[PDB]
């Protein structure tokens, strides 16, 4: 019961490493085309400054 | 076998569980239906021998089972597509650092003995958790408890096939197929894909409760069942293909005289 | 100190929530521009594979 | 401090610490600077009472800062680049389940109150770990155990500037600018960006052990002491801009009146 429980967050931590590494995957590919697109997602949200503002 | 039956539940009825108890019984008889996933679950210590403790580890597994299914999909690794089978391998190798680059990359010698055994044990139980969960559990037994036992069957089968039927044993030498026999199906698969779960689920009582010699005597006992087949077969060739697809409907047969030629040549305990 | 582990776990959880959203944002961002040869890439894989057959 | 400093290192060689012993004696004393840290640890419970599991339990908290902070890299939320407090505020954030769609997104008019005290903290307490975990504490004590007091407090700062200068009140409501001052500045962000560090944190020690209040007594010592130059003021508008921007180096002074005044008008015990 210590041990089901310990079991299961050990398997927490496994998930997160196993989503880590498709998170830097992902990242990669859309690294292939500039994720610059990226950086209008930014301003624009910056945009979303006056926006709010 | 009731008053196997009734010899069991007042096992059950215990507060705290007999695990070396329910083993014997195992070992000895073999499991009623309505008992058997119970048992083994205990035994391969999914459930704590405390008999209150039941619901709540059966949440922390249930919880484990479905937030790990869940990340499986979040990735693209399993979809509704993904057979139950492939499901449990991917839970375990998440479970365990052992991962593959992709759902694609092909699968590993191993892999595909996990996915045989998993197969079999959707037709032995019902409930997914509990499967997958016995299924881990029992893949792990062979990897730990049995790891080095298992290697040593082959020799074992030899030994025990020349004291039941020598002249098998001699014709089996002399087609030079003792070599090719199908022991990965034997002893790594435990009969996994080769006899129906019906009767291995019987032989699984047995692997379950702590014996993997078990799974020599159904290997000899296959070959006696068909002595006369085989003794007609001249390649080696002719025989590995026939050990790897028996017929059926004898396995009723076999797997009693397997446990049988077990107890003769090993022996086992008494129960009340 | 159970509360002080207790903690973390949450966390845990917290953390992998955050991941999720993340993936499934990169999965629509490079949806934009077919993933399929991401596909293509796969069936690569297993061409490797006949190879890595030898 | 010392016969101060020698009266809390008896209190703190008891084998589990005693929160309203070390209560007390915050509230009566300042603590000295090297005890600052473990005591505002143990009041905020970041540390168990219990001497021993410090080492264990820091050891948690330590994990789930890293954890936490590498997390913030994958997502691209933080960089090295990132100043600590901003780094913090996300920190904060995502076990707030609070975290924006992306980090350009502008800050929300709450988030902007923790920067504040996040800046604070970080010249209060070198360690990083410590740092986050006492800032993450004591903000969650304005929303929580505080939560009914703090709207409370531009009432009491009317209550008590009146009792100790009732002109100075009149002037106040003369111009209008009673409805104007920075009360966020002073109650929301407990006089961050306002007083210096280093006194501030004797504001501090006492609102980390319990009390609220002195931050109405810091803001009545704030205008008593600038009683003459408020006076001279016309516009609301005028009197708000100074008391945003006050002169940084008579605070030492303001926040020991302002110590001195709460005792007075509230009370506080002594010591073993």
């Amino acid at each position: 019961q210590l041990q089901a429980a310990e079991s299961r967050y050990e398997a927490q931590k496994r998930i997160t490493q196993v989503f880590e590494l498709e998170i830097l995957d992902l990242y990669g590919r859309l690294e292939k085309d500039g994720l610059l697109k990226k950086l209008e997602e930014e301003k624009a949200e910056a945009a979303e400054a006056a926006e709010e503002r | 076998g009731v008053e196997e039956k009734k010899s069991l539940e007042i096992l059950l009825k215990d507060d705290r569980l007999d695990t070396e108890k329910l083993c014997t019984f195992s070992q000895r008889f073999p499991l009623p239906s309505m008992y058997r996933a119970l048992v083994w679950k205990v035994l391969l210590g999914i459930l704590p021998p405390h008999h209150e403790s039941h619901a709540k580890v059966m949440m922390y597994r249930k919880e484990q089972y479905l937030d790990v299914l869940h990340a499986l999909k979040v990735v693209r690794f399993v979809s509704d597509a993904t057979p139950q089978a492939e499901v449990y391998l991917r839970m375990y190798q998440l479970e365990s650092g052992k991962l593959p680059r992709s759902p694609s990359f092909p699968l590993e010698p191993d892999d595909e003995v996990f996915l045989a055994i998993a197969k079999a044990m959707e037709e032995m139980v019902e409930d997914s958790v509990d499967c997958y969960w016995i299924t881990r559990r029992f893949v792990n037994q062979l990897n730990t408890k049995y790891r080095d036992s298992l290697p040593q069957l082959p020799k074992a089968f030899e030994q025990y096939l020349n004291l039941e039927d020598g002249r098998l044993l001699t014709h089996l030498r002399m087609c030079s197929a003792a070599p090719k026999l199908p022991y990965d199906l034997w002893f790594k698969r435990c009969f996994a894909g080769c006899l129906p779960e019906s009767s291995l689920q019987r032989v699984w009582d047995k692997v379950v409760s702590g014996s993997c010699k078990i799974l020599v005597f159904v290997a000899v006992e296959i070959l006696l069942t068909f002595k006369i087949k085989v003794m007609a077969l001249n390649s080696a060739e002719k025989i590995t293909k026939f050990l790897e697809n028996i017929p059926q409907d004898s396995s009723d047969a076999i797997v009693s005289k397997a446990i049988d030629l077990w107890h003769k040549h090993c022996g086992t305990p008494v129960h009340s």
